[PDB]
RNA sequence: CCUCCCGCUCGGGAGGAGGCACUCUGGGGGGACUGCCGGCGAUAAGCCGGAGGAAGGGGCGGGCGACGGUAGGUCAGUAUGCCCCGAAACCCCCGGGCUACACGCGCGCUACAAUGGGCGGGACAAUGGGACCCGACCUCGAAAGGGGAAGGGAAUCCCCUAAACCCGCCCUCAGUUCGGAUCGCGGGCUGCAACUCGCCCGCGUGAAGCUGGAAUCCCUAGUACCCGCGUGUCAUCAUCGCGCGGCGAAUA
């Protein structure tokens, strides 16, 4: 009895992290964090959650939109770069830890590219949250 | 059942509300009441809710829809209207007349929302003038 | 003596100096590109024939 | 590394393509997408001096070339705007531009 | 914990001290803290914890990870300097290669009489534009690079 | 987070930011009664628009009083999630949102240390941080004096909050005494009439000279 | 039969009503089936100007207004029973666009 | 009614049929006028206070600036009296200069950290602009960008992601993990071409500055204060000019 609609983000995202451990198809690959990382961190983090995370949103995003493209997803993070004592200007992330991450989640048949140009989930996508969504909802009541 | 549709707009968050009966739903733009991250401005759209009692809100379904850019500006859209459908509702002077004694801001708007950035001669913001010091 | 043609032949493919007006023929001076190519002097002057409306 | 480059030599018989992967990429994008006509004359005039018809002193308005390992040893005219300054190439001026070598103001203390 | 030190040594005889791992070889001139975390990866350790809690066999899986950074990983972009005076592949830089490597180029310039290392020595940005009053009253940008 | 979501179960029944009832305090002088929002309820960001009228801000929230001149300090520069602040400073150069926070964990370290509701210890620190007595440099018919004039109730008020948002923000100064507890701190010892409170040494100063000048 | 699109705009509010409303009167009665003249939005172009060419002390900024509104038809009748609608006189001054599909 | 998921079988969510209700769009109409009620005022004008009400007593914000003057500003936008130039004070060209600096000031941006930084997650706008132009989406590239390619001359597609917010986690007040000058290098992008003189991306470098004297400016409410957002001009120099919405007061 319910969806990603249901559960708060601070919630889901450690549930679907782990189950992204877990299960155990989608890992972190080596050159991800190293160096090929987003735009810039005042620390580069050694952390599988790091990557569990940046996936975990993914479908999340997938279920509400149809086709969201890596142009969408580089854009949708939050997140800027200095320019000097010019103010601060909105840039996108790398697009390396997104366009494996859909590909690591196409594997797993999670994601599926449609055939009018995009990327929208499978049933296979869509139960894996529907049943962590579940066991999240169900735990938010037990707790005062 | 019944359908009546309600709006409650504050500062240009427009809300979009319907009140049909159920079972305690309580939706926002689709997702529950609880998706929200600042507690704050949830307990603004709680207020009237309690005021009336849970005893209505209980056995009520609420959905509403707030496509207005403040979070606190969403809150408020969701202040008003909640307090207008359960006005609509009951239909009673006893739940109008204490809204209006504790707060004008669910059942009034504003009268004003915003103004222009005026021409100036030549600086930033509509209200401001270049620095002097020719003194 | 001889010489060849000249009527300005170096490059001004853009910016500035590659426009000019169809009113005061300047290229510094202002170049309002809507399809509309006068300085901000002149559009002044043009515009109740235009039908632009001064009210704000 | 003395001399710049694997050799002085070797990069006179490398030019087109394998300097390249060496270069900045300024004066990459300056020899791949080509020079202008003026640019086109001044290869004859270290072609002249290297060898053949009555060398001229190569004179140069050439501010945006950068120094390749052929054009090395030639005596270069690059006129400052009023005057011509000369410039003896060396192996250890491959890699910068041309109009650095010349000035831009006449230099004195300010004051 | 692996053995409390306030003071291990760390690349030669500089120091490392007690702030963090990642902050302690940012100091170290050559060594950042974007590049400190990618040694902390090759070596093996915990990047968060504290500086000086380190057995002596931490302390030489850095040294030769910074000799050659090229050899373990590290990319051609992401080590210190790539392409070196036309023809060093990759190389690492230190306090002595960095304080070397830099007064080189420089001495190579005003040999050759440009309009970048003249403009090194009257006191001045070459590309930052203004000398017109900035660095006012009385004041300087210290150029490079150290005036603590 | 579980503790958060029990705030907004709290919050509801009715009680400021989550867990502090509105009963708990009476303001026992008849003087700070009309000109104090401690009787009505929930919010204080509220945008119920003041200075509307004569009085139109003796009905603000005490707390939204707190925020918006404990907000106050500030110019120009931009602020985002970024590298990016300060811009919102030592007092919000920036805005209410923000701002609301400190105040509320204020209230979390003010209701830490003394246990008592803290609507009780602020509302006990705006009647002993306003001075009683003011001396204005005053001429009136070309005679130069430096008088006896008693302070409004509203003005009471406005002094009292005030110097308490002036005192802490000497403090908070590049010091370990964040606002949240710089105010928090501040606080109890406004509400104690304390020797420290940069707050009480206004206060006495102020009605002392003014005793001076009568 | 032919669905048409009469999609028309106008600089000026008085020019456009009157031709929306003149077309939804004569092409009533005839061998028409008309959807009625809906309006879509004003993209008013704002050109906002300095005034003062010294741009010199305080210089006062004009606010520029060109506002093009669009109303918009949809029609079945013919390519025959079009052109009969289409004789009306027009503002000087209002697009008629015509998309024919079936 | 129909396809998909989940389920404690109570019930939550999306799609398409279906439906114009709602938001909205832009054309028209009503509503506020001291009308009424009390007090002050010459029972007049007017000011104050009150009720009902979405809104009130110039409701609120703009445009709208008389006769004239400072011989204010511009003949270097145009129009124009007078004078002056005539291989030239013309004309064409490349290159350099306007971006030189020991310094002085004006107007601004960025900033001196825990009301903080990283990382992640989630909830939110509006004006606008878009054909050698906006560019879905897919792919390669760490990225800047490159390759392919849908739609779009526009309520129907694209720029587009708002930012401030909040919640959890790491970090634990030093000239520092502040702050970003200066310098080495690798690399993209436009143009014939960015050394002089472009911006961005990555690594290394890591300067002054730890709340500022005398003095002085701006503004009175959806305003200031604060946060991002767009557009003009436009390849490219924006810490500018014009304009939008988000948070939201002090004192009068």
């Amino acid at each position: 009895m319910a969806t990603v609609y249901d559960v708060p983000g601070d919630l889901l995202v450690e549930r679907v992290a782990q189950r992204l451990k877990e299960i155990p198809e989608i890992k972190p690959p080596e050159w991800a964090p190293f160096v090929k990382t987003g735009r810039h961190k005042e620390r580069l983090p050694e952390q599988e959650d790091w990557w569990y995370y940046r996936v975990a949103s993914i479908l999340r995003r997938v279920y509400l939109d149809g086709p969201v493209g890596i142009e969408r997803l580089r854009t949708y993070y939050g997140g800027r770069k200095n320019r000097g004592h010019a103010p601060e200007k909105f840039y996108k992330a790398g697009g390396s830890i997104i366009r494996k991450a859909l590909q690591q989640l196409e594997a797993a048949g999670f994601v599926e590219k449609v055939p009018g140009k995009g990327r929208v989930i499978t049933p296979k996508g869509r139960s894996f949250l529907d049943k962590i969504a579940t066991e999240l909802k169900k735990e938010l009541e037990e707790i005062i | 059942m019944r359908i009546i549709q309600t709006t409650g707009k504050r500062k240009t968050a427009i809300a979009r509300a319907v009140i049909r009966e159920g079972k305690g739903r309580v939706r926002i733009n689709g997702k529950p009441v609880e998706i929200i991250e600042p507690e704050i401005a949830r307990f603004t759209i709680l207020e009237p809710l309690i005021l009336a009692g849970e005893e209505i809100w209980n056995s009520v379904d609420i959905d509403v829809k707030v496509e207005g850019g403040g979070f606190m500006g969403q809150a408020e859209a969701a202040r008003m209207a909640i307090a207008r459908a359960l006005v609509e509702w009951t239909g009673d002077m006893s739940l109008k007349e204490k809204f209006m004694k504790y707060d004008r801001t669910m059942l009034v708007g504003d009268p004003r929302r915003t103004e222009p950035h005026k021409p100036n001669r030549s600086t930033k913001g509509p209200r401001a003038k270049r620095q002097k010091s020719y003194r | 003596m001889a010489k060849a043609d000249y009527n300005k032949r170096k490059p001004r493919k853009f910016g500035k100096g590659a426009r000019r007006c169809i009113r005061c023929g300047q290229y510094g001076p202002i170049i309002r590109i809507q399809g509309l190519m006068l300085c901000r002097h002149c559009f002044r002057e043009v515009a109740p024939k235009l039908g632009f409306r001064k009210y704000e | 590394f003395r001399y710049r480059g694997y050799t002085l030599e070797q990069l006179m018989n490398m030019s087109l393509e394998e300097l390249a992967r060496l270069f900045p990429a300024r004066q990459r994008r300056s020899l791949k997408r080509g020079l202008t006509p003026e640019q086109k004359k001044l290869l004859r005039k270290i072609r002249l001096a290297k060898k053949g018809k009555y060398k001229k002193p190569i004179r140069t308005h050439c501010r945006d070339m950068i120094i390749l390992p052929e054009m090395v040893g030639l005596t270069i005219y690059v006129h400052n705007g009023k005057e011509f300054v000369p410039v003896e190439i060396k192996p250890e001026m491959i890699g910068h531009y041309l109009g650095e070598f010349a000035p831009t103001r006449k230099k004195v203390e300010h004051g | 914990m692996a053995n409390f030190r306030h003071i291990v040594r760390v690349a030669g005889v500089d120091l490392d001290g007690n702030k963090q791992l990642r902050w302690a070889l940012t100091a170290i001139k050559g060594i950042g803290i974007n590049f400190a975390t990618m040694v902390c990866r090759v070596a093996g350790l915990d990047p968060f914890m504290k500086a000086g809690y380190l057995t002596d066999e931490q302390v030489k899986k850095i040294e030769e990870i910074l000799a050659d950074p090229v050899a373990h990983g590290i990319p051609r972009w992401a080590v210190n300097r790539p392409k070196d005076y036309e023809t060093g592949r990759d190389l690492h830089l230190i306090t002595a290669k960095l304080d070397m490597a830099i007064r080189e180029d420089i001495m190579r310039l005003r040999r050759i009489r440009a309009y970048r290392g003249i403009r090194h020595e009257l006191g001045l940005p070459v590309r930052g534009q203004r000398t017109r009053s900035n660095f006012r009253r009385g004041q300087t940008v210290g150029v490079s690079r150290k005036k603590k | 987070a579980k503790p958060l979501n029990e705030r907004f179960f709290i919050p509801h029944e009715i009680k400021v930011m989550g867990r502090w009832s509105t009963e708990d305090v009476e303001v026992r002088d008849p003087s700070l009664k009309p000109y104090i929002n401690l009787e009505p309820r929930l919010l204080p960001h509220t945008h119920g628009r003041h200075a509307k009228k004569h009085f139109g801000k003796a009905n603000v929230h005490i707390v939204e009083r707190l925020i918006n001149k404990i907000m106050r300090s500030g110019g120009s520069h931009y602020k985002v999630a970024g590298h990016f602040m300060r811009r919102e400073h030592r007092s919000l150069n920036s805005k209410k949102v923000k701002a609301y926070e400190v105040v509320k964990e204020a209230f979390k370290i003010i209701e830490q240390r003394t246990g008592k509701n803290p609507i009780q210890v602020l509302v006990w620190a705006i009647e002993n941080a306003a001075p009683r007595e003011d001396t204005t440099s005053v001429m009136f018919g070309g005679i130069r004096y430096h008088v006896a004039v008693d302070i409004s109730p509203m003005r009471r008020l406005d002094v009292a909050l005030r110097n308490i948002a002036l005192g802490a923000s000497a403090k908070c100064y590049r010091n370990k005494m964040s606002f949240a507890e710089a105010l928090a701190e501040e606080i109890i010892l406004a509400a104690n009439k304390d020797p420290k409170s940069y707050a009480y040494s206004k206060k006495l100063e102020i009605e002392r000279i003014a005793e001076s000048s009568r | 039969m032919q669905k048409a699109r009469i999609k028309i705009a106008s600089t000026n509010v008085r020019s456009l009503d009157e031709v929306a409303n003149q077309i939804k009167q004569i092409a009533e009665r005839t061998g028409v089936r008309m959807s009625g003249p809906i309006p879509l939005p004003t993209k008013r172009i704002r050109i906002t100007t300095r005034k003062s060419p010294d741009g010199e002390g305080s210089a006062t900024f004009d606010r520029w207004e060109l506002r093009v509104h669009k109303r918009l038809i949809d029609i079945e009748a013919d390519e025959r029973a079009m052109r009969q609608i289409m004789r009306i006189r027009v503002p000087e001054d209002v697009t008629i666009e015509i998309e024919l599909i079936s």
